[PDB]
């Protein structure tokens, strides 16, 4: 299962990190093409998106760690 | 032509959106299933933000 697979979980984190990176890049270009409250709304939507993608990334990494932790906490000895 | 750029960058952003939904579906178990209300809310909130950007670009 996916959530019992530290390696798959850490791979997917990768993919989500790449999406964050892509969307950060497209935001900077897009903000540039935009040359003040409409600007705020866009800036905000962009950040919201990048944060969600950071969450999944941090969540998957945390979970991959914690699963490895559950395993070693019940073998040591 | 500065309008063309913005529209294009938007199409580009919309492709990203779609690529992310395909990955959220592939990582559906993270939210306790791809069909879980946790997953669908994530998606719904994702669309709300892309919609904002899309709108103001068009």
């Amino acid at each position: 299962r996916f959530m019992t697979d530290p390696h798959a979980m850490r791979d997917m984190a990768g993919r989500f990190e790449v999406h964050a990176q892509t969307v950060e890049d497209e935001a900077r270009r897009m903000w540039a093409s935009a040359q003040l409250d409409t600007m705020a709304q866009m800036n905000q939507a962009f950040r919201n998106i990048v944060n969600m993608l950071h969450g999944v990334r941090d969540g998957l990494v945390r979970d991959a760690n914690n699963y490895e932790q559950q395993e070693q906490a019940s073998q040591q000895i | 032509a500065h309008g063309a750029m913005i529209r294009a960058q938007a199409g580009l952003l919309e492709a990203e959106h779609q690529a992310i939904v395909r990955d959220v579906l592939a990582a559906g178990d993270f939210w306790g299933g791809a069909g879980s209300v946790a997953c669908q809310e994530f998606i719904t909130q994702l669309g709300r933000n892309f919609q904002v950007i899309y709108e103001q670009a068009n």
